[PDB]
RNA sequence: AGGUGAAAUUCUUGGAUUUAUUGAAGACUAACUACUGCGAAAGCAUUUGCCAAGGACGUUUUCAUUAAUCAAGAACGAAAGUUAGGGGAUCGAAGAUGAUCAGAUACCGUCGUAGUCUUAACCAUAAACUAUGCCGACUAGGGAUCGGGUGGUGUUUUUUUAAUGACCCACUCGGCACCUUACGAGAAAUCAAAGUCUUUGGGUUCUGGGGGGAGUAUGGUCGCAAGGCUGAAACUUAAAGGAAUU
């Protein structure tokens, strides 16, 4: 699995945890 | 370089920066030395044309005015005619002016 | 199914006065038909081909001339000086590796109502015993190259349009005075005036064409 | 590890070049990590060349020749391009002929 | 000094309207109040006396430009292509 | 290399190397007391002039400062020293 | 001393047209498609399609009566191959050894400026 | 007050009668109070200046023009708006001009224009913000706002 | 006609595809152009004009230690992305679809909005590579090559030996890399630097410590965002990795 591909799931999976912890602000 | 020619003249020789005194220099007639910016009142300038050959004068269309003839005459101070009466250790008599 | 052969009518070219064979060749036309005519029917055309050809000089083997039909008399058309080509086979060829190339443009107009816009090219050659693989130019040179390059081009137009040009056009008098300012800097090959191209004429006043046609 | 001085291909002095497109698959590849050959063959083939000049007019003519440049992206240079991935020792080798 | 920060002569147009909105304005309200230069009398006297007039503290000079700035970019380049086809106007 | 004297070398690589890693930087340049033809003087040119030096009595020119020694203006008879 | 004229081969890769015209060609004369004498896709640019299809323009050119011609071979460059196909070969060879005057031949292909984008992406044609 | 480009209060005199009735030109991006205008086709080329289009060539830009050569004004009429000019053939003088959206009409070479873009560079390219500059904008134009949506009515 | 390994979609016989006379747009600058130039890095590939800059060289000019390198901090920072307006010619993320394919949401094909690029602002990241910091003198020869400098009764310029410009040979510092052994170093590959390092110390900036978790949690902080600068822990694991050989 290479991380160009990967720091793009975490990247996916950071908009994500920052929104949902966003949700509850 | 006009600019340190005329750097030398304020820098020694009897300059008169000023509408009243550049005319009152020529009322008197000492003063062989005027430079015009060509961007103030040209009513201003057509009196001073007309000087130029009453009182037997190079005149020399500078590039320049207040804040350009002003800034190499080293002051802050705004001004376009440079009425030069008699220069110092430079000869802005034979030159390009 | 009338097979418009039988229509297109044959016809003949004509170059001006300063060519070999004034005959250049025979092409075809266009039979007045339906809502159509003949002499106005074409014109807007060229006659673009080997100018060794229409010289009669095989040492001209690259070089083309471009010619656009004017008026036609006589169902025999009296082409004109419309201006110059270069064979892309040549242009390559003179293009040699381990030296610079030099391409110049310029516009001059004619005393006599009259507007083109000439070239002339240049490269960079070696010396009597030249030792490195390559030589180029010291570029303020190549300034000064195409400084008079532009320069005497212009210097001989004045002077019966470009009828007396192509008097000196073809016979390459251009590379003889244009190698003069060139010598006393950096010798270079070739050095021709490569293409060209018109763009103003006075109108269709082929009265002033009367002196190479008659 | 590095296998080759220039990196991979001419890269020294400068810090960027100018890619010039591939002339087989259009790769976009570096001008210095281009890979040309001057084919300025003829456009008669390998049989009809004598043939041309017989049916043809003119003494013998000239003949023209087309001077092109080919560029190459290096995968599809090696897929048949002159390459065939040289010997270790002679990779520094360098040759006109 | 600093009584804003980001918002400058904007900063009154607190949670009316929209950040991206002001932000802008900012950019061209700037330009219009500020004191321009007349560039005929030398002194920076000329000043948005109305949209596309700018009059001069000395000599009076009321002077045309642009609905913000003396000169944008439209009477920019069309100023000098008059200046550049001048030149064979009589040259 | 090996053993060499660095007193009473060769005036050979000594004046033709740089004169900054030679040894005592030396002054590779001298003046000319050129001729001035028209009157009856002579004028003590330094070689790398860059300023146009020219007459004193009935001045005209000694020699154009080039990118190097202002070499002489045609005429003029120029000696070394 | 005869009728001469251009041919303008096309030898573009999966293609070729001879269209023989005049020296302004505003006029022209036969065109003859690659395709026409042979229906297959795959074989468009193939050799023998050049031969038959120079071939079939050479008998259309003494219809009308020329004799000497110009072939202009075109490549399809621009921001293509650039590199004149197969065709292009055995269609010189087709109207040599049909009988015509073959005269001053030379080229005029599109001159690809490299300006324009070559239809591909960066990381080019991945065939 | 009602355009967002100041008008220029050019007087004229009259070679016909000893007097001077003051015409109305429009104002242009550079021009000065006591900047000199000049009208007929024998004046060179300068902004403020107004001479047929058998005058200047393409790629010179005017305003406040005409599509009836001679109208007193007609097309180039607005705030950052401009009209250059292309083709340009002679002999019963027709030029070709380019308007606005990038509309071309062509013209007689004796259609009046002056030379200048209309004074309101990036006017509308600002933002009204307050409906109450918005409510003063129609309050010299027409009573045209607001508007009714009518999905809703 | 277009196109491919070969097809199909696509433009078809209201004239396509192909030829040519003209016109406009934007884009770009081919060939010349390379183990070369310049730039602080990114980069910069046409011409002219203006306006300044920069830098080697050379100088029997001026000052006179003014310097070196740098936390925090500040200018520029390709491209992507972005706020917005001049406008997307090509190409072309996305998408749509033609087949391939057991499938194909891909690879190849046709079109096509972002973007392109400019005008004014942004983010500050790239295998941003010379994976090799700046400065210091010395351990080495060679051929080249770049720029300027000196020497030549030398080549040519021939219009008279006219002045000289270009070229040829030695050397030269400052450029650019390469070749040669490598004395030495180095895990080897290699490297005139990574030499001058157990015989270890010319000054200094910055960084790293088995591997994962992980530029991640969280806080701050910069950013219009995307995210950037900043940066864990638990837990688990005895192998992971580099080079060179078989």
């Amino acid at each position: 699995m290479r991380a160009k591909w990967r720091k793009k799931r975490t990247r996916r999976l950071k908009r994500k945890r920052r929104k949902v912890r966003a949700r509850s602000k | 370089s006009i600019n340190q020619k005329l750097a030398l003249v304020i820098k020694s020789g009897k300059y008169t920066l000023g509408y009243k005194s550049t005319v009152k220099s020529l009322r008197q007639g000492k003063s062989k030395l005027i430079i015009i910016a060509a961007n103030t009142p040209v009513l201003r300038k057509s009196e001073l044309e007309y000087y130029a050959m009453l009182s037997k004068t190079k005149v020399y269309y500078f590039q320049g005015g207040n804040n350009e003839l002003g800034t190499a005459v080293g002051k802050l101070f705004r001004v376009g005619v440079v009425s030069i009466l008699e220069a110092g250790d430079s000869d802005i008599l034979t030159t390009l002016a | 199914v009338v097979d418009p052969f039988t229509r297109k009518e044959w016809f003949d070219i004509k170059a001006p006065s300063t060519f070999e064979n004034r005959n250049v060749g025979k092409t075809l036309v266009n039979k007045s038909t339906g809502l159509k005519s003949a002499s106005d029917a074409l014109k807007g055309r060229v006659v673009e081909v080997c100018l060794a050809d229409l010289q009669g000089s095989e040492d001209h083997s690259f070089r083309k001339i471009k010619l656009r039909v004017d008026e036609v008399q006589g169902k025999n058309l009296l082409t004109n000086f419309h201006g110059m080509d270069f064979t892309t086979d040549k242009l390559r060829s003179m293009v040699r590796k381990w030296q610079t190339l030099i391409e110049a443009n310029v516009t001059v107009k004619t005393s006599d109502d009259y507007v083109l816009r000439i070239f002339a090219i240049a490269f960079t050659r070696k010396q009597a015993n030249q030792v490195k693989r390559h030589s180029y130019a010291q570029s303020s040179h190549i300034r000064a190259i195409r400084k008079v390059i532009s320069e005497i081009l212009t210097k001989e137009v004045q002077g019966s349009t470009l009828a007396q040009l192509t008097s000196k056009l073809i016979p390459e008098v251009i590379n003889k005075e244009i190698e003069n300012a060139t010598k006393d800097i950096f010798p270079l090959q070739n050095i021709h005036v490569r293409k060209v191209k018109l763009l103003k004429q006075p109108k269709f006043d082929v009265g002033a064409l009367m002196a190479l046609h008659g | 590890p590095k296998k080759r001085a220039s990196n991979g291909r001419n890269k020294k002095g400068r810090g960027h070049v100018k890619p010039v497109r591939c002339v087989n698959c259009s790769k976009s590849i570096p001008k210095d990590k281009a890979i040309k050959r001057m084919a300025i063959r003829n456009i008669v083939e390998a049989a009809a060349v004598r043939d041309l000049s017989e049916a043809s007019v003119y003494p013998e003519y000239a003949l023209p020749k087309t001077y092109n440049k080919l560029h190459y992206c290096v995968s599809c240079a090696i897929h048949a391009r002159i390459v065939r991935v040289r010997s270790r020792e002679d990779r520094k080798n360098r040759a006109p002929p | 000094a600093k009584r804003t920060k980001k918002v400058g002569i904007t900063g009154k147009y607190g949670v009316r309207y929209g950040s991206s909105l002001r932000r802008q304005v900012k950019k061209l309200e700037i330009q219009q109040h500020a004191r321009y230069d007349c560039s005929f009398c030398g002194k920076k006297t000329v000043k948005r006396g109305a949209a596309g007039i700018w009059t001069c503290s000395c000599c009076k000079k009321t002077v045309a430009g642009g609905a913000y700035t003396v000169s944008t970019a439209a009477a920019a380049t069309v100023r000098s292509t008059i200046r550049r086809l001048r030149e064979m106007v009589e040259a | 290399v090996l053993v060499q004297d660095l007193l009473h070398p060769t005036a050979a690589s000594e004046a033709r190397k740089h004169k900054l890693k030679t040894l005592v930087q030396g002054p590779r340049s001298y003046f000319l007391d050129v001729k001035c033809p028209g009157c009856l003087n002579i004028t003590t040119v330094f070689s790398h002039a860059q300023t146009a030096v020219t007459c004193e009595s009935c001045s005209t020119i000694l020699c154009t400062p080039t990118g190097g020694k202002a070499k002489l203006s045609e005429g003029t008879s120029f000696r070394r020293k | 001393s005869q009728v001469f004229g251009v041919a303008r081969i096309y030898a573009s890769f999966n293609d070729t047209f001879v269209h023989v015209t005049d020296l302004s060609g505003k006029e022209t004369i036969a065109r003859v498609t690659g395709g026409m004498k042979v229906k297959a896709d795959r074989d468009e640019s193939s050799p023998y399609a050049a031969m038959l299809a120079a071939q079939d323009v050479a008998a259309k050119c003494k219809e009308v009566g020329i004799t000497a011609v110009h072939v202009k071979i075109r490549a399809t460059g621009g921001t293509r191959t650039k590199t004149p196909g197969p065709g292009g070969q055995a269609a010189l060879r087709a109207l040599a050894r049909s009988g015509l005057r073959i005269g001053r031949i030379e080229d005029v292909t599109p001159v690809p400026s490299d300006s324009t984008r070559k239809k591909g992406g960066r990381r080019g044609r991945r065939l | 007050s009602g355009r967002g480009a100041p008008l220029a209060k050019v007087v004229f005199r009259d070679p016909y009668k000893y007097r001077l009735r003051e015409e109305i030109f429009i104002a242009n991006e550079g021009v000065h109070t006591g900047q000199f205008i000049y009208a007929g086709k024998k004046a060179s080329l300068n902004v403020g200046n107004v001479l047929p289009l058998g005058s200047v060539p393409e790629g010179t830009i005017v305003s406040n023009v005409e599509e009836k050569p001679g109208d007193r004004g007609a097309l180039a009429r607005a705030s950052g708006n401009y009209v250059i000019i292309i083709g340009h053939n002679p002999d019963e003088n027709k030029t070709r001009v380019r308007l606005p959206s990038g509309a071309k009409k062509v013209i007689s070479s004796d259609a009046r224009g002056v030379i200048g873009v209309i004074a309101g560079g990036g006017r509308v390219d600002k933002p009204l913000l307050k409906a109450g500059r918005a409510f003063h904008k129609y309050r010299l134009k027409r009573n045209s706002w607001p508007k009714t949506r009518g999905v809703a009515m």
